[PDB]
């Protein structure tokens, strides 16, 4: 199958409070393996998943030293960051970085990401060639030219197509089937009458993985995306993801109305019709 | 900074059925900054021993969070999920509904 | 693993 690793680094300073926190999440795909938090007792990277977990002292100890050099590193990037915003000593800022690697079947490269929002904004990303950064604002050029001078997107670029993909192979290794699984949606529809002449019609999907899902209404076959109400796809809390698209149908229309869910889990898409 | 409020959706695990054991889940995203607050509410009153996910984003920069806690659903018990956010000038509360 | 090449903005 398509996989991906991506580490999710957020760093918030708390001026007054000492150096800023420090959290990291790690995935494969959908599912969360590690954290590191640097205000937890005992800072130390954690399992998140079972199948990292057969992983001997070695590996949390060392992922631990990376971890307190990463938030360091975010200290000063922050430090520096005010500096090019002409910000007060006095706010809290946030960092949020994330890298990582998507491979194919053939376990090789096939996109690599690594970026930064400063502040809940965009910042910096590194641009699908690995060569290349955009830049979101005039301060953000400044964090581009430093890193183009200093060629730092070959070493990014190296880092992604090389170590990213072999951690990535050896969790896959680990992960076996819980990694590898595409549980396809479970599918219903549901009515529920507004007036005596409309009726909703809920379009419903639980507990598939990974959580990339397509739910559209049709009617006689032509697409109803402005009239469709559409749920941000939300975890389940066991490793699956729901979602639901509704729709509000004429009394006596509902056999017009389709449901089509695409997944990977799903050779070709489900029609459903309210039953 | 540019703050956002959250977006919040509270939800079973599983499809719900009068006392049938169960998982109330609360999700809140897209909030900044980072610091929330989440309470799930058992007839207007704080559960306790509640959990919740690590803080975590989505590629589009979109904070998220799972708060989750057992739960048996009956007909008449109403549940909740409670939010306070610097973005909010008073606690946010989202009824919990078995169809949505 | 988290990777142990660190870059400052
Ligand atoms: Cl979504």
């Amino acid at each position: 199958g398509s996989h991906s690793m991506r580490y999710f680094y957020t760093s918030v300073s708390r001026p007054g409070r000492g150096e800023p926190r420090f959290i990291s999440v790690g995935y494969v795909d959908d599912t969360q393996f590690v954290r590191f938090d640097s205000d937890a007792a005992s800072p130390r990277e954690e399992p998140r998943a079972p199948w990292i977990e057969q992983e001997g002292p070695e590996y949390w100890d060392r992922n631990t030293q990376i971890y307190k050099a990463q938030a360091q590193t975010d200290r000063e990037s922050l430090r520096n960051l005010r500096g090019y915003y002409n910000q007060s000593e006095a706010g809290s800022h946030t960092l949020q970085s994330m890298y990582g690697c998507d491979v194919g079947p053939d376990g090789r490269l096939l996109r690599g990401h690594d970026q930064y929002a400063y502040d809940g904004k965009d910042y910096i990303a590194l641009n699908e060639d690995l060569r290349s950064w955009t830049a979101a604002d005039t301060a953000a050029q400044i964090t581009q030219r430093k890193w183009e001078a200093a060629r730092e997107a070959e070493q990014r670029r190296a880092y992604l197509e090389g170590e990213c993909v072999e951690w990535l192979r050896r969790y896959l290794e680990n992960g076996k089937d819980k990694l590898e699984r595409a549980d396809p949606p479970k599918t219903h529809v549901t009515h529920h009458p507004i007036s005596d002449h409309e009726a909703t019609l809920r379009c419903w999907a639980l507990g598939f993985y990974p959580a990339e899902i397509t739910l559209t209404w049709q009617r006689d076959g032509e697409d109803q995306t402005q009239d469709t109400e559409l749920v941000e796809t939300r975890p389940a809390g066991d490793r699956t993801f729901q979602k639901w698209a509704a729709v509000v149908v004429p009394s006596g229309e509902e056999q017009r109305y389709t449901c089509h869910v695409q997944h990977e889990g799903l050779p070709k898409p489900l029609t459903l019709r309210w039953e | 900074m540019i703050q956002r409020t959250p977006k919040i959706q509270v939800y079973s695990r599983h499809p719900a059925e009068n006392g049938k054991s169960n998982f109330l889940n609360c999700y809140v995203s897209g909030f900044h900054p980072s610091d929330i607050e989440v309470d799930l509410l058992k007839n207007g009153e704080r559960i306790e021993k509640v959990e919740h996910s690590d803080l975590s984003f989505s590629k589009d920069w979109s904070f998220y969070l799972l708060y989750y806690t057992e739960f048996t659903p009956t007909e008449k018990d109403e549940y909740a999920c409670r939010v306070n956010h610097v973005t909010l000038s008073q606690p946010k509360i989202v009824k919990w509904d078995r169809d949505m | 693993s988290p990777r142990w090449y660190f870059y400052y903005t």
